[PDB]
């Protein structure tokens, strides 16, 4: 409530649910988090900005 | 003092009379003697009645509103025996009391002595309500000489600066009130949090006086410099830098 009008709003919200690691591929693990990071920023930016 | 008494009973003659009675003493008192005099009158809305009954036993038809047309020339008479003259030194000053006629600012009473008078107060009814023993408002109030009424050569040389500062902070914190009223708190500033308060304190301290209380003009200037320093100096605007230098530490 910024003023007399009601305002929706969003919140980046974590479930925490187990994400699926994959290593089977010649153990590109290593390359899969560091996605797991940058897409998450990511995600959170999008969250702000919707 | 010397006091007079018209009871609302007593013939209305003597009503008529009375008032012109009393400024023939003050006149003497101020002009043969070297004393300064002030003359306060009440109720002339009743003086006003008693107009209107003699105009109506010598049988002259009504003007505006059944009021005599020849009131101009009575308020003026009354009216205007006062101030300096040369080669003297008394001098005389006028407060007369009206009543309003259901607020009607244009009814020929008020509006008349208003412009015969210069400058008025007002008596607002909602700080009544609000149990403020003097109901005196400060945003439609006005005086005219009070350029020169004060200066270096009298009190204080701040006062006109604080005046206007103070004058300034309180319609726009009435303003800031207003807003209050519909935007609400969370979306406020700080700056307008210290006008809330600057309102809210000169309310309840300084325009409060008390029936048995006595103030002398340094402790009002006193007490408004305290009202005054709440804000930092540069929100101070319209006071010159110099005032601030030597008064605000």
């Amino acid at each position: 409530n910024v003023a007399g009008v009601t305002l929706p709003v969003f919140e980046h919200y974590h479930e925490g649910t187990d994400s699926y690691e994959l290593t089977g591929l010649a153990r590109g693990g290593e390359q899969l988090a560091k996605l797991k990071r940058n897409y998450a920023k990511a995600v959170e930016l999008l969250v702000e900005l919707a | 003092v010397c006091l007079f008494l018209n009871l609302a009973n007593d013939p209305t003659i003597e009503r008529i009379i009375t008032p012109r009675l009393a400024l023939t003493t003050a006149e003497f008192l101020a002009y043969q003697c070297e004393k300064h005099v002030l003359v306060i009158l009440t109720d002339m809305s009743s003086y006003a009645e008693a107009l209107r009954e003699v105009s109506a036993a010598r049988e002259e038809v009504p003007g505006r509103r059944g009021f005599p047309g020849y009131m101009y020339t009575d308020l003026a008479t009354i009216y205007e025996r006062a101030g300096r003259v040369e080669g003297r030194n008394g001098s005389i000053t006028q407060i007369p009391i009206l009543t309003m006629p259901n607020d009607d600012i244009t009814h020929p009473i008020p509006d008349l002595t208003g412009y015969i008078t210069e400058g008025q107060i007002y008596v607002d009814r909602q700080l009544h309500n609000r149990q403020i023993y003097p109901p005196i408002n400060v945003l439609p109030s006005l005086s005219r000489l009070m350029k020169s009424a004060i200066g270096e050569g009298m009190t204080r040389k701040d006062h006109a600066d604080v005046s206007n500062q103070l004058y300034a902070c309180y319609a726009i914190g009435k303003d800031v009130q207003a807003m209050k009223a519909v935007v609400g708190e969370e979306a406020l500033t700080s700056d307008d949090l210290l006008y809330l308060e600057f309102l809210q304190k000169f309310e309840k301290n300084f325009i409060t006086q008390g029936p048995y209380e006595n103030r002398t003009v340094y402790e009002t200037l006193d007490i408004g410099w305290q009202l005054l320093r709440i804000f930092p100096k540069e929100m101070l605007k319209r006071i010159p830098q110099s005032t601030l230098s030597e008064f605000y530490p």
